[PDB]
């Protein structure tokens, strides 16, 4: 259909017709996506006003419009603007476009700010929406329950608590050897991947006590940690 | 309720119509749920679509006369896909024909020959011989004489348009003004001097004093019965020359050597 | 056999070939100017001479 | 007799199938499967005709089928059902080998090797449908099936290269029904066709498949054109993303034609000139692409005359395209001789033919162009001419009328003159010696820059195949 009808519905003066127009647009937002792209200022204008009880909806419409056009940055920021109604994306596997975007961006910021203070996450320097999204993609990896995925996203972003906490929940000594092998990968991964001097050292030192905790543990794995830090005290 | 609007138009108070339209817009949500939004038509559905169109139609027409551009464009916007859909069964009317004419005349008045030709392609099959050319003929003729650039024919058509006015006057008055600016441009490149009479005759003013008045508004001085196109035109180019975009657009010969080298050495 | 898919696909977008549809349904202009010139030369001449 | 030929036909398909299967299932060697897949289509369409066309039926019977059997029955039903040992799985010659697909393990769901074989079957059916000219029930059924079949998958780049062909027949089949035959329902399902193309288009950026993305843009634009939505096309192309990288030069020619058409009607002729010339070059010039060429050469001429350029009379003559370009020839002359009345009769006479290609609406604009040209002839021939003399020359009504044609024309610089009111004549003003001026410098500069671009394209292309060869073992 022409998108043309909707665009005129938005142009009417009174707020009442404008509010209604949103709903009809949202069911045809991906169909007619191409036409509406040209009409991005109206979508922004609706959002700015505070009369609308569909203010969240309007930001979400824009979000959609921006990713299809190909401006990925503007889309993810608009995703946290709405905040809610982002539910639809969380439970659809055909649009995880904005979510995946969120991780790429979030980690790059976090790595840079690690060097300043390593508790950057516990500060609100990170936006509060993003803090919620990051922990929920970690949760999807845990759903599949291979712990390696969970560890890998955090290893790149130089999250120090997450490396620790993952290992503590898999301390349970069902078989001591299996526990040890997931650690074997993690020690190796971190040398060849992590170059940032501070992040790497720190998780290595923590992992030494985690192996020592188990009364029975392979020591090939363990020896690597001590010689790398080269602390006689260890 | 829905009929109160139809009778408000005939009364003649077209401001009553406008004040009544925010209430009837709420009822336009209901008409929309009745129709499946253009996804299959049946005999339940043809009535429903019909009521939706009646409300819009007297609104289209009312807005035009009250020079309220916004409302007209929207109402019309809706009318367009509805009429376009489907096979004939009641999807054309006398009201359609009038509405498209008025629409095309707005586009001629904004001087947007770009959209007009495109809009004509979209419309094409419906106006070929199933509304024909009767009222729609008025802008088609009008485009033809100004492309040829016989301003004499064009002008004559608007005045003689008096016997055709039905609400056409909202585009027709404007379309005179548009003619004056196109001609005004032309006559500069040709010459520098016209007598008083000649200025009036080309631009089609009916008053000689109104001529001289227009000349000041057009930023032309007429002195001792002669235009002196010489001033402003030169002034404008000198003013245009100061701006900022500006080095690569103007093109420097210096720049040509610099750009050539870095191509090679890359 | 590779190019062939494309040749058939183009034809179909045209529909048939118009090429053969048209016959089923249904300064090179410059006259010899010698003839006109003959007339011109003679009329001018008659007057010129007896002037 | 029958049995023999059917079998033979069957064998041939099976050979081809295994080879392309091997290639894909043994690492990503992408180019090789793709080049192969295009040639196979031609080969398959050519095959069917002889060795009997129940090659398909045989092959379906003898796979680990999911609903291909159910499909096949629908196909036989349209064109009258028969039974001659066509019960699904009446043929077992698979015989528990992985090669032709291990019968037991597929059924259990410990392996699913049916995947690409089902995709391939849908391709064979589509292809066979259009060749045959089987329509109605099948088209609908086929469209229905395949759309959810693709959305079950979460495609690989290699599998997407394959649906890059399937959507062209999907588009085309829908159109054939819409084109035969008036329906309200055709109109309704045109909306739905757009919608799905657009959905698949967003996905194919992320999947990084240049081939698929291109194809979809060809289809969508063509759709806007038929229903005459120029506005829709103009918006769609400007979020430009169409790659010239992986795509066939067959596809490039179609793409550039759509560009040209939309520019034509809004009076932009500068951009339309270049795109049109390119599609001519790009197109393979062969016996059956000749239809495309004809349609295009009718447009290219229109674009030129509108610009104000005059196409050769020589061109139409020595071409093997003479007869179709008969109307065209009459227009070219009519503008040249500057006769308005003849122009008017000519487009009326040819009205039906022109109208099909929809170049007719362009022809109507060509009414101005006749007159304008006549005013250039007069300026060139006679530098200083009383305005009285032009009126007689072009048969125009009065002194005031010619005033008005020249005046509009010199704004556009066609004539390039100025009227001298006082003296009561017109002066040509273009009087050459632009050498002395800075002008040649400007001219050459563009040429120099253009060479450089051709160099970079040349350099780039040349080196790439060597690299692949050198790495590979070679004697």
């Amino acid at each position: 259909t022409t998108a043309a009808p909707l665009l005129a519905l938005l142009r009417e003066n009174q707020d009442s017709v404008k509010t209604y127009a949103l709903e009809s647009i949202n069911n045809v937002v991906d169909q007619l996506w191409s036409e509406i792209s040209n009409e991005l200022p109206d979508i922004e204008a609706l959002y700015d006003d505070d009369t609308f009880s569909d203010r969240e909806m309007a930001a979400l419409i824009a979000s959609k419009v921006y990713y299809n056009l190909g401006e990925y940055e503007s889309a993810v920021k608009y995703a946290l603007a709405a905040k809610d109604r982002f539910d639809i994306d969380e439970k659809s596997q055909f649009v995880e476009t904005i979510v995946s975007k969120s991780i790429e961006m979030y980690v790059q910021e976090a790595s840079k700010q690690y060097t300043k203070d390593e508790q950057f996450y516990t500060k609100d320097i990170i936006d509060p929406k993003l803090t919620s999204i990051f922990e929920r993609m970690i949760e999807k990896c845990l759903k599949a329950s291979e712990l390696k995925l969970a560890l890998g996203i955090a290893l790149e972003g130089y999250r120090l608590d997450i490396i620790e906490s993952a290992l503590k929940s898999k301390l349970d000594q069902d078989s001591t050897s299996e526990n040890v092998k997931i650690i074997n990968y993690l020690l190796t991964l971190a040398i060849t991947t992590v170059t940032n001097s501070k992040f790497r050292s720190s998780i290595l030192r923590k992992s030494f006590d985690f192996l020592m905790n188990m009364p029975n543990c392979d020591y090939l794995t363990l020896n690597k940690v001590v010689v790398n830090l080269n602390d006689a005290g260890l | 309720l829905t009929k109160s609007l139809s009778i408000a138009f005939e009364n003649g108070d077209y401001a009553a119509c406008e004040k009544l339209l925010p209430p009837i817009k709420i009822e336009l949500i209901k008409n929309n749920l009745l129709i499946p939004d253009l996804s299959i038509q049946n005999d339940i559905y043809l009535n429903d679509l019909m009521i939706t169109k009646r409300i819009l139609e007297v609104g289209a027409l009312a807005s035009i006369q009250t020079f309220n551009f916004d409302s007209f464009e929207n109402y019309f916007n809706q009318l367009k896909p509805y009429y376009f859909s489907n096979n004939h069964k009641l999807s054309e009317s006398d009201k359609k024909s009038k509405l498209i004419s008025l629409y095309l005349l707005n586009l001629l008045s904004q001087n947007n020959t770009t959209k007009f030709h495109s809009e004509l392609q979209y419309l094409d099959k419906h106006i070929k011989n199933l509304e024909d050319d009767s009222l729609l003929s008025y802008p088609i003729k009008l485009d033809r004489w100004l492309m040829e650039g016989s301003y004499q024919k064009a002008w004559d058509l608007l005045q003689s348009g008096s016997q055709n006015i039905s609400e056409f006057d909202s585009f027709t008055d404007i379309l005179k003004s548009a003619i004056r600016d196109e001609i005004a441009k032309n006559t500069e490149l040709s010459y520098d001097f016209l007598p008083l009479s000649n200025i009036k005759a080309l631009l089609f003013f009916n008053n000689e004093k109104e001529t001289e008045k227009f000349a000041l508004e057009r930023n032309w001085p007429i002195v001792n019965s002669k235009v002196y196109f010489n001033n402003q035109s030169k002034e404008k180019a000198d003013y245009e020359d100061e701006m900022m975009h500006e080095e690569d657009q103007k093109t420097n010969i210096i720049e040509k050597a610099m750009d050539y080298a870095i191509s090679i050495e890359n | 056999t590779k190019k062939k898919n494309e040749e058939i696909n183009k034809k179909s977008l045209e529909e048939d070939d118009e090429f053969e549809d048209f016959p089923i349904d249904t300064d090179d202009v410059e006259v010899d100017d010698d003839f006109t010139n003959e007339l011109k030369a003679e009329l001018d001449r008659y007057k010129r001479e007896n002037q | 007799l029958h049995h023999s030929e059917k079998k033979y036909a069957e064998e041939d398909q099976v050979q081809e199938l295994l080879k392309v299967l091997n290639e894909i299932s043994k690492t990503t060697l992408t180019l090789d499967p793709r080049y192969i897949w295009r040639s196979l289509k031609d080969l398959s369409s050519l095959r069917n005709q002889e060795l009997l066309n129940a090659e398909t039926l045989c092959f379906t019977v003898n796979v680990l089928y999911p609903d291909s059997s159910s499909f096949k029955k629908n196909l036989l039903k349209f064109i009258t059902s028969n039974h001659k040992s066509s019960v699904p799985g009446s043929a077992e010659l698979r015989n528990s080998y992985p090669a032709s697909f291990y019968s037991v393990n597929t059924e259990k769901k410990t392996i699913e090797v049916t995947a690409e074989i089902n995709c391939f079957m849908h391709l064979l059916v589509q292809l066979f449908l259009w060749d045959s000219k089987e329509l109605e029930q099948l088209v609908e059924f086929n469209r229905k099936v395949v759309i959810p079949n693709l959305l079950c998958y979460y495609n690989l780049r290699s599998l997407n290269l394959i649906n890059a062909k399937l959507w062209f027949y999907i588009y085309l089949s829908h159109e054939t029904l819409a084109r035969s035959s008036e329906e309200i329902n055709s109109d309704n399902q045109n909306i739905i066709l757009r919608s799905t193309m657009m959905k698949f288009l967003k996905i194919a950026s992320l999947k990084h498949d240049n081939e698929t993305k291109a194809m979809l843009i060809n289809l969508i634009l063509r759709d806007f054109l038929n229903n005459g939505e120029v506005d829709s096309a103009s918006d769609f192309i400007s979020k430009l993303e169409y790659p010239h990288t992986d795509v066939s030069s067959s596809l490039e020619a179609r793409y550039f034609f759509y560009l040209s058409k939309i520019n034509a009607i809004q009076l932009d002729y500068s951009t339309a000139n270049e795109y049109i010339i390119a599609a001519i070059r790009k197109a393979p010039h062969n016996s059956k692409s000749l239809g495309f060429l004809q349609q295009s050469n009718k447009l290219h001429c229109c674009i030129q005359l509108l610009m104000g350029d005059i196409p050769e009379l020589s061109f139409f003559h020595q071409s093997n395209m003479q007869k179709s370009l008969l109307p065209y020839y009459h227009l070219t002359k009519a503008v040249k001789l500057g006769d308005l009345k003849k122009f008017t009769s000519t487009i009326t006479k040819y009205k039906q033919l022109l109208l099909k290609d929809d170049t007719y609406q362009l022809c109507v604009r060509l009414r101005s162009n006749v007159i304008k040209t006549g005013i250039r002839i007069i300026s060139l021939t006679y530098k200083k001419i009383s305005l009285r003399d032009i009126c007689l020359k072009l048969n125009l009504d009065s002194e005031q009328t010619v005033e008005y044609m020249v005046s509009r024309a010199i704004r556009d610089g066609v004539i390039e003159a100025k009227i001298n009111h006082e003296d009561g004549f017109i002066e040509t003003t273009e009087l050459l010696n632009i050498y002395d001026s800075e002008d040649p410098q400007q001219v050459f500069d563009e040429r120099i820059k253009f060479a450089n671009q051709l160099h970079d394209e040349y350099l780039v292309s040349m080196r790439y195949p060597e690299d692949k060869k050198t790495q590979q073992n070679e004697k």
